[PDB]
């Protein structure tokens, strides 16, 4: 296999998904240089689980899944096994036995706009926590108390998604961050994704 | 734990300044503190890292030899001393603390940011 893995279209995509509707790209039958990314000064997080980041280029996997979305700076800590909060609980959840890497970088230049970018959403309300790698894109009015809602927004009856408001001079904790989560999958099948 | 930057301002090219990244608490989970800079037209750059236990330091090539990162654990503060400033050093500078170890790095506690402006003539 000579062809390079299409990481450019993952990391350099013009637009990223909302976290609640996080995107998944399957990577396979290709060669990828993880070290070039790890050793760059571009990322604020490059932290791996079940595998050493400095050993990634020596390994082969059956599939690599690249999940990507935007959150705000103070939420990057929630993208890890065992974490709690709105993002881990209701939006994107990693398993305890996660084998992969979490990669994040500040995206203020791209994802904020004067006047405010309000297109990136997260789920604020949900009945129960997501299971690992579960995705929820439903938009039913959430009942927060005893009175049924009958689909009517109101007191204790909340639309479940909420926009981030990304404006360029927000504090860093409230600036947008792009996140790529790589899942390294080893099946009972030949490996097709290796380093160089 | 909250991070608060100070020391921002405006100086002319060739000049110098010092930024400070003061932490309110003292978390022991902080293995490293990083200074980033943000400017239009390019991705944010991690320009300097100091490892809290040893004081070892790593710099981006863009600032090596001109910037010095250091730390004072008694004040829970990390400094960035900037000499020989150039206009291309103009940026919003912001610090972060986080994990650094065998699993990689994860700068996930954020300051607010302070502007540095380096002017010609
Ligand atoms: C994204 O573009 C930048 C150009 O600034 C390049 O350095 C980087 O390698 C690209 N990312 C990938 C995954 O190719």
């Amino acid at each position: 296999i000579t062809n390079l893995c299409p990481f450019g279209e993952v990391f350099n995509a013009t637009r990223f998904a909302s976290v609640y509707a996080w995107n998944r790209k399957r990577i396979s039958n290709c060669v990828a240089d993880y070290s070039v990314l790890y050793n760059s000064a571009s990322f604020s997080t490059f932290k791996c689980y079940g595998v050493s980041p400095t050993k990634l280029n020596d390994l082969c996997f059956t599939n690599v899944y690249a999940d990507s979305f935007v959150i705000r700076g103070d939420e990057v800590r929630q993208i890890a096994p065992g974490q709690t909060g709105k993002i881990a609980d209701y939006n994107y959840k990693l398993p305890d036995d996660f084998t992969g890497c979490v990669i994040a970088w500040n995206s203020n230049n791209l994802d904020s706009k004067v006047g405010g970018n309000y297109n990136y959403l997260y789920r604020l309300f949900r009945k129960s926590n997501l299971k690992p790698f579960e995705r929820d894109i439903s938009t039913e009015i959430y009942q927060a108390g005893s009175t049924p809602c009958n689909g009517v927004e109101g007191f204790n009856c909340y639309f479940p998604l909420q926009s981030y408001g990304f404006q360029p001079t927000n504090g860093v904790g409230y600036q947008p961050y792009r996140v790529v989560v790589l899942s390294f999958e080893l099946l009972h099948a030949p490996a097709t994704v290796c380093g160089p | 734990v909250q991070l608060v930057e100070s020391g921002g301002g405006s100086v002319q090219a060739g000049g110098s300044l010092r930024l400070s990244c003061a932490a309110s608490g003292y978390t022991i989970n902080t293995d490293a503190v990083a200074w980033f800079r943000q400017a239009p037209g390019k991705g944010d750059e991690r320009v300097a890292v100091i490892y809290t236990g040893s004081g070892n330091t790593n710099y981006a090539d863009s600032v090596k030899g001109r910037f010095t990162i250091s730390q004072d654990n008694a004040k829970n503060t990390v400094y960035l001393q900037m000499n020989s400033l150039k206009p291309e050093d103009t940026a919003l500078y912001y610090c972060a603390s986080g994990y650094y170890g065998a699993s990689g790095y994860d700068f996930n506690n954020w300051g607010q940011g302070t502007q540095v402006t380096v002017s010609s003539a």
